[PDB]
């Protein structure tokens, strides 16, 4: 549905 | 906006089944295990064998590398893991403590400590330097699929044929929380993502899904392939665009776009199940290997 950030690691 | 990944090396050598096929951290090689009760190591960009790994009394259902390369734990049916040390051949360790078939393994980033789960429906941790099993947690109450640290080894995920994943708490061998969808088919496949934000988990109903592990939110879902039998690895791919790679029953390996959750490829060329996939850690290279009818391991590359 939106956006997904998988790699950032915050 | 979609990747050509195209056939560029076979790999043929195993007697039986592959099982399962894992690129070592440092990129260079790539370890396979097969029903042949052997493990393999091949190059990573020539498909070049290098040698062959054995010692195990029954067949091998995973393998995996330490975070260096330099090792790597096996997980069979003889009940047993084993840790070896890749360039000598030698097996540093035996394992022992499963009541039956040892499923699948990992290391944790420190590789200090190794992670299994087994047919026992237990998942185990065990200590590198001694071989000594250090916690037995109950985790299931069926053969546990697959089992992964996250980013940090601070928690472990786990799948199992019960229809669950759990997060453990490496630290105390707590269950942390309880995976629940709607209808819980049989987990055959679980990893985290490479934040450790989210967790990827497949369902023998054809079905992988993403999950908000916090939340313990689905988000994500991608269909369209076919996953009813076997456990099939599954991947995050992020060294080009962002793609979902799975193995799948139809003998082709899936592509999807992350976000859309459309295929954006399908790779033919094997004959028997793909039971298992791999991304490279820097270059667009996938792994992929098959069940008994096709014993051979085939590596793609994409510009994109």
């Amino acid at each position: 549905d939106e956006e997904v950030d998988v790699t950032s690691v915050d | 906006v979609k990747p050509n990944y195209a056939l560029k090396f076979t790999l043929a050598g195993h007697t039986k089944a592959v099982s399962s096929v894992k690129f070592s951290p440092n990129g260079e090689w790539l370890a396979s295990s097969s029903a042949d009760k052997l493990i393999k190591i091949w190059g990573a960009y020539d498909g070049k064998f290098e040698k062959t790994i054995s010692g195990h009394k029954l067949g091998i259902s995973d393998v995996a590398w330490s975070s260096d390369s330099n090792l790597l734990v096996s997980a069979s049916d003889d009940k047993t893991l084993k840790i070896w040390d890749v360039s000598s051949g030698k097996c540093l360790k035996t394992l022992k403590g499963h009541s039956n078939y040892v499923f699948c393994c990992n290391f944790n980033p420190q590789s200090n400590l190794i992670v299994s789960g087994s047919f026992d429906e237990s998942v185990r941790i065990w200590d590198v330097k001694t071989g000594k099993c250090l916690k037995t947690l109950p985790a299931h109450s069926d053969p546990v699929s697959a089992v992964h640290f996250n980013r940090d080894g601070s928690l472990i995920v786990s799948s199992s044929y019960d229809g669950l994943c759990r997060i453990w708490d490496t630290a105390s061998g707590q269950c942390l929380k309880t995976l629940i969808d709607d209808d819980n088919p049989p987990v055959s496949f679980v990893k985290f993502s490479p934040n450790g934000k989210y967790i990827l988990a497949a369902t023998l109903d054809n079905t992988l899904k993403l999950w908000d592990y916090s939340k313990g939110k689905c988000l994500k879902t991608y269909t369209g392939h076919k996953n009813e039998k076997y456990c099939i690895f599954a991947n995050f791919s992020v060294t080009g665009g962002k793609w979902i790679v799975s193995g799948s029953e139809d003998n082709l390996v899936y592509i999807w776009n992350l976000q859309t959750k459309e295929i954006v490829q399908k790779l033919q060329g094997h004959t028997d199940v793909v039971i298992s996939t791999a991304c490279h850690p820097t270059e667009n290279i996938i792994a992929s290997a098959a069940l008994e009818n096709d014993k051979t391991i085939k590596l793609w590359k994409s510009d994109c």
